[PDB]
């Protein structure tokens, strides 16, 4: 905002940053913190139409 | 009075010290006289308690906001300069005689303590300037003792599961500091935390130790292409040359394919840019050197990684030419360059620089022989070499009669030598398709050199049959030759020969090496006359039932070419085998999870048939579907992945093959709910496959209309009304709401008689929010039949 007057002691609930917080949740679900694939991509095999499109003993050729 | 005085002092600089930085350095000045001159009267804890109010009014505010950020600085500049007193007189060795080290240590713990207390607060914007401030102080604080300590340790430790990732950063930052526990904390926040940017942090600020580089560089495959990117843009890069010995050989050539092939391309330029630029500058210019690092005998990786460089640098590549004079030291390293430079070059079309910076043909010819004689009259470098000149051999430059001639005499005499390993048979073959005029030519001057090694063969036995490794020479040159032939073997006489001679005898006998060549050459020429491939595919079908797994991996891929080929033609009909037959025969090996690499041949192969409308039988394509979504071939992720590009392009491709999926995807679907359900029983081998509702949307999304490449169709349409018949036929309602929440995906708009059909069903559903998502479609529906019925 504009500034912040430092010289204010009226302020009022100031001090309510320091609440206690009952039942506002500010901790992440536990299920969530530890997940079995470490968030990484599978092996890829990098499938593409010029893949499938050759054939297997002569690729060099392709089919329709 | 004076403790006023005090406050005004201090609110004094926070008022002026939030505007601008300029003077924040005689900001902190005072506030140390401030400081001094209160403790003198006694007023320790006056400064400090209103220190510390005039701290809490920046709390709240939120991440961005300047004026916040500008006091957390004005705070931690002040106790940075408290401390560098504090450490000066310790490294000058000279005495401090206003108690300014207790006032430190007690400010520091006073402050440290009053700031905690909003760790834990409700407002998300004051547990990150929290955790702000204490990470931006951790560095100066000196010595605490334990109590605060533990605080602070515990304190952290929960916040790096705190709700927001903006805060799990800042608790990030503050465990970096403590590194050396902490450690471990942050290693299991680089793998396990859900949010990127908070991995980011980790990984970023995590110290690079032979403990910790293998969680960093494991990142590399993170899902986030920015984690990815950063460890070629910065991670990579900031280690420099330790890239090339404090990181194990085997990751490392893991790491530049990973990049190079990556899907995205901001991943593979910073990849290329590491390469090309970073590294290169980091080996001052050295290509060679360079190039010793990717290891050009052992990786393929190098030939993306030079073009890399070749399109990033084009001022070196002008200046590397091949005279004579190279020869005297040519190495595995220079030979790739001469293969990688002359191919880069004709692909772009800089013959600039092909008429004075390589040699003639003629010349090539000469050095291409010298390495031979080395080889067959290190035996792994030479016949890397080898290697290398044959490939740029195959396209170089034959317009000099004179060089044609050179280079072909050498490579018939290279074809001629019964030691060569096979790469260069392979590489020998296609050079001499280069130098031929015509297919008649190569043909017969490659069943010349085979006819030659197996007649030499009879003479030694002569001092009857050609020997088994002599047959498994000559088949391995013919199978290079067949891949390169392309008219009809009526117009082949030669080849007729080699298939009574060589090819048939060896699908006769064994071992496998012999049998498995025999195959493949077989397999070559049925794609080349239409009746060879009839009359042989009672022969393939016996291949993959009565033959080990390497020999089903030939066969197979035969009898999918046959059919790519010729199509239906050799199937059903007098004296052709049954399609039905060759049906079972993909079945069972397609769910033969024993051998996996069979599997993506059958799973890959049907896909192309069906395809390409050779295979358009419903009830193997519904095999196919199951097989993809099966729990047993979770473990094969070549096959999920074939299954995974091929199906979606085949309905999207023509509405004959979407019109396909719609009969069956509703008995798709049916099978593998009836499957989850019970994989719940006590029978197993569940999370191992897709839940119901992934799978039906799933289903559904490749049924959609408008993702085809004219008119509504109602393609998608039928296959629901299916979807609401097999309905009701379930245990456990769980699987049913997952049914049916996951409807309204559809396009609705004609065809009056199969919408009002759809909307009996619905009725006739009206037997638990799943009842507001069906109510939904039919409010939708009711409204598409007033205006049809009124539309008259």
């Amino acid at each position: 905002v504009l500034e912040i007057d430092f010289f204010k002691t009226d302020d009022s609930f100031e001090d309510k940053v320091f609440a206690s917080k009952g039942r506002t949740k500010i901790d992440m679900p536990i299920k969530n913190r530890k997940n079995d694939t470490h968030y990484l991509l599978p092996d890829d095999f990098h499938f593409s139409t010029d893949r499938i499109t050759r054939l297997f003993i002569k690729p060099g050729q392709k089919m329709s | 009075d004076i403790n006023t005085k005090i406050f005004n002092s201090v609110a004094e600089v926070f008022q002026k010290a939030q505007g601008s930085y300029a003077g924040h350095r005689k900001h902190i000045a005072v506030l140390k006289k401030i400081q001094s001159k209160a403790v003198e009267q006694g007023y320790e804890d006056a400064f400090n308690f209103w220190f510390d109010k005039l701290v809490t009014k920046i709390l709240p505010l939120k991440k961005n906001e300047i004026i916040g950020d500008r006091i957390v600085k004005l705070v931690a500049a002040f106790i940075a300069s408290l401390e560098r007193e504090l450490i000066l007189a310790k490294k000058q060795n000279y005495k401090l005689t206003n108690d300014e080290e207790g006032i430190f240590s007690r400010f520091v713990d006073q402050f440290i303590r009053h700031v905690l207390r909003g760790v834990e607060s409700p407002d998300k914007n004051v547990r990150f300037r929290v955790l702000q401030l204490l990470a931006v102080i951790m560095d100066n604080i000196g010595e605490i003792d334990e109590s605060l300590f533990n605080l602070l340790i515990l304190s952290l430790n929960k916040r790096i599961y705190d709700r927001e990732p903006t805060v799990r950063i800042q608790a990030v930052f503050c465990l970096t500091k403590f590194q050396d526990e902490a450690t471990r904390t942050l290693v299991a926040s680089i793998q396990n935390d859900p949010s990127a940017e908070v991995r980011r942090a980790a990984m970023l600020n995590l110290i690079n130790d032979n403990n910790t580089r293998p969680y960093i560089l494991e990142r590399a495959r993170d899902v986030n292409i920015v984690n990815r990117r950063l460890v070629y843009s910065r991670i990579l890069k900031s280690m420099g040359r330790k890239c090339f010995d404090d990181i194990e050989p085997h990751i490392f050539d893991q790491l530049i394919e990973w990049g190079l092939e990556d899907r995205e391309l901001s991943v593979r330029n910073a990849c290329k840019r590491l390469i090309a630029h970073d590294w290169l500058n980091a080996l001052d210019g050295d290509l060679i050197e360079l190039l010793e690092k990717l290891d050009v005998s052992r990786s393929s990786v190098c030939v993306k990684a030079i073009e890399a460089l070749f399109q990033s640098r084009p001022d070196i590549l002008s200046k590397i030419k091949f005279p004579e004079s190279i020869w005297k030291d040519f190495t595995v390293e220079i030979a790739f360059l001469f293969r990688a430079i002359y191919l880069y070059c004709l692909d772009n079309n800089i013959t600039e620089m092909l008429e004075e910076n390589f040699p003639e043909a003629s010349k090539l010819s000469e050095h291409l022989n010298h390495y031979i004689l080395l080889r067959y009259h290190d035996y792994n470098t030479l016949e890397f070499i080898i290697e290398q000149l044959s490939i740029a051999a195959e396209r170089y430059d034959y317009s000099d009669e004179v060089g044609r001639r050179s280079m072909l005499t050498v490579v018939r005499n290279m074809l001629a030598l019964t030691t060569l390993s096979e790469p260069l048979i392979k590489i020998g073959i296609r050079v001499m398709k280069s130098l031929s005029i015509n297919e008649k030519d190569f043909v017969t001057m490659a069943i010349e050199i085979i006819n030659d090694i197996r007649d030499d063969d009879i003479e030694k036995q002569e001092s009857k049959e050609a020997s088994s490794a002599t047959i498994v020479l000559c088949l391995t040159r013919s199978s290079y030759m067949l891949e390169l032939v392309n008219t009809p073997l009526t117009e082949n006489i030669l080849i007729a020969s080699l298939m009574d001679t060589l090819i048939t005898p060896a699908v006769r006998n064994t071992a496998p090496n012999i049998r498995e060549l025999g195959v493949k050459n077989l397999g070559l020429c049925c794609l080349l006359d239409v009746k060879l491939a009839i009359d042989n595919m009672y022969i393939l079908g016996m291949c993959v039932s009565k033959g080990n797994a390497s020999l089903k991996y030939i066969a197979l891929q035969v009898i999918v070419d046959i059919f790519s080929v010729h199509g239906n033609t050799v199937v059903d009909g007098e004296g052709k085998v049954d399609s039905i037959s060759l049906h079972k025969i993909f079945y069972k090996v397609l769910k033969n999870n024993g051998l996996p690499e069979c599997q993506v041949i059958a799973a890959e192969g049907l896909c192309k048939l069906f395809l390409a409308d050779v295979f358009t039988d419903d009830d193997l394509f519904e095999t196919l579907v199951l097989s993809y979504f099966s729990p047993i071939n979770s473990s094969n992720e070549a096959l999920v992945q074939a299954f995974a590009f091929c199906i979606p392009v085949y309905c999207f491709s023509h509405p004959a093959h979407q019109q396909r999926m719609s009969r069956t995807a509703a008995d798709i679907l049916l099978r593998l709910c009836v499957l989850w359900d019970d994989l719940q029983s006590s029978v197993i081998p569940r999370e191992a496959m897709l839940k119901p509702n992934i799978i039906f949307q799933q289903l559904l999304f490749w049924t959609d209309p408008r993702n085809l490449v004219t008119k509504k169709d109602t393609v998608q349409l039928t296959f629901l009304i299916d979807v609401l018949k097999i309905y009701a036929q379930i245990e456990k309602k769980e699987i049913k709401k997952m049914i049916i929440t996951n409807i309204n995906a559809i396009f609705l708009s004609q065809d009056y008689s199969t919408l009002k059909e759809l909307l009996e069903y619905s009725d006739d559903i009206a037997e638990n929010v799943s009842k507001n998502a069906l109510d939904k479609l039919r409010n939708n529906l009711n409204s598409l039949i007033e205006e049809i019925n009124e539309r008259s």
